[PDB]
């Protein structure tokens, strides 16, 4: 029926900088055009409703124009918080349907991750598992490169990572990369080592540690 | 204003029945001006609005899931329901319920959504439930890094707070991955002063409630 297209997908941007996010309906609905604003984790929130009416609570940085079937979203000055997804939403004709969404992400300055790295704990070794953590804390920006080394034998296929969503603070990232092993596997080897590289970094960091040994 | 809030099942198997309620507080199911209605969210389909029950009890549905849905309201309880019938792994999503609030009078065009519930994730899946096994991850010997490895659970999700929710800076709780086994894990992590490994006690509360697993780990140094 009506579907609705939104431009940038993503675009990142400096503090206090505008925004612009463009809306466009395969047909024209009036102003019948709503925003909303998702956080990561939370639902998504009511900005502006009907083309331009600002929401009850909603900074006056945000604003709303068009009608037809082009329409913007403004935010004058970007802020962390605002670290969010956008979307608008058409409610011309049922059924109601949302753009794909624009990603908003905070460009700050370059912040070295501080790297650690854990051991498998006793109780899990004991039920035949061995999982090695490594930790990249609050960094910037999201590109970063983790390799395992195990007794210097670059590993493979067996560890997957996450990151989290930028901090709506200080507009950093974390990331854990997990290496996995059975407990048969694990104490075959001694050094088991995590090495990062990131543009934060002159040469790569790597963390370690000797199996049984404190 | 409004405060809405899902509960129902997070698993459910496919060909069954989803059903979801919505309780409301801080007004009345009943209005003039505003009604419900449910929207679901997916990686790839992004968000997806469902269907609406209006004051006059007339309801509106998604063409694409028509034939399955039913929502239906109790102004007794001031709840309202989704039902969704012979369901699949396409129809895993985040289901929202929300108030629709008319903004011209008794007209269906124009419509905003006013408020959503937090969201109730439910996972279409034949696989059993299973809770979580809780492993510290120990502080190594001016700041330091302790955590948890919350392991091999489903469905989504788990919740973890540290030391019963009074200790909040400083901590990551990363995104659940999913693991070939089918199993999902994730890490939660708090940086704190090296000073005060020994003095403070660090304990991460894991909660999943689709296997009724509530686990307290102390992490200590070793």
């Amino acid at each position: 029926d009506i579907q609705m297209t939104q431009s940038p997908s993503s675009l990142s941007t400096s503090v206090g900088d505008r925004v612009t996010i463009t809306c466009r309906a395969s047909q024209t609905i009036s102003t019948y055009l709503n925003w909303y604003q998702q956080k990561p984790g939370k639902a998504p929130e009511l900005l502006i409703y009907v083309a331009s009416s600002l929401q009850s609570g909603v900074p006056s940085r945000f604003s709303g124009t068009g009608s037809g079937t082009e329409f913007t979203l403004t935010i004058s000055s970007l802020q962390p918080g605002d670290f969010a997804t956008y979307y608008c939403q058409q409610s011309y004709s049922s059924p109601f349907t949302f753009g794909q969404g624009t990603k908003v992400e905070i460009k700050r300055t370059v912040a070295a991750p501080s790297v650690f790295i854990f051991p498998p704990s006793d109780e899990q070794l004991k039920s035949g598992t061995a999982s090695v953590v490594c930790l990249l804390n609050n960094f910037y920006p999201r590109e970063a490169k983790v390799q395992w080394k195990v007794d210097n034998a670059l590993q493979s296929g067996n560890s997957q990572e996450s990151v989290t969503e930028q901090d709506s603070k200080d507009s950093t990232y974390s990331l854990s990369s997990t290496l996995t092993l059975s407990k048969a596997d694990y104490e075959k080897h001694k050094v088991y080592a995590c090495e990062v590289t990131h543009q934060g970094l002159s040469s790569p960091v790597t963390k370690s540690f000797n199996r049984g040994e404190c | 204003q409004v405060q809405l809030q899902e509960s129902g099942p997070g698993l459910v198997k496919p060909s069954e029945t989803l059903s979801l309620t919505c309780t409301v507080s801080g007004d009345s199911i009943s209005s003039s001006y505003y009604y419900w209605g449910w929207i679901r969210q997916s990686p790839v389909k992004g968000l997806e609005w469902i269907g609406s029950f209006f004051y006059s009890g007339n309801t509106n549905y998604n063409p694409s899931l028509k034939s399955r849905v039913t929502i239906s309201v109790d102004t007794s309880k001031n709840q309202f329901s989704l039902n969704l019938r012979s369901v699949t792994a396409a129809d895993t999503a985040v289901y929202y319920c929300a108030r629709h609030v008319t903004s011209i009078s008794s007209w269906n065009r124009g419509v905003y959504l006013d408020s959503w519930g937090r969201g109730a994730l439910v996972t279409v899946s034949s696989a059993s439930t299973k809770g979580p096994s809780v492993f510290p991850l120990a502080p190594s010997s001016g700041t330091a890094a302790l955590g948890c490895l919350v392991k091999d659970y489903f469905p989504e999700p788990v919740t973890v707070s540290w030391n019963s929710g009074a200790l909040t800076s400083g901590v990551h709780t990363f995104p659940a991955v999913l693991q070939s086994s089918g199993l999902y894990s994730l890490s939660s992590v708090v940086t704190v002063p090296s000073s005060s490994l020994g003095t403070q006690t660090y304990i991460c509360n894991v909660n999943h409630k689709p296997s009724n697993t509530k686990v307290d780990k102390r992490v200590e140094p070793k």
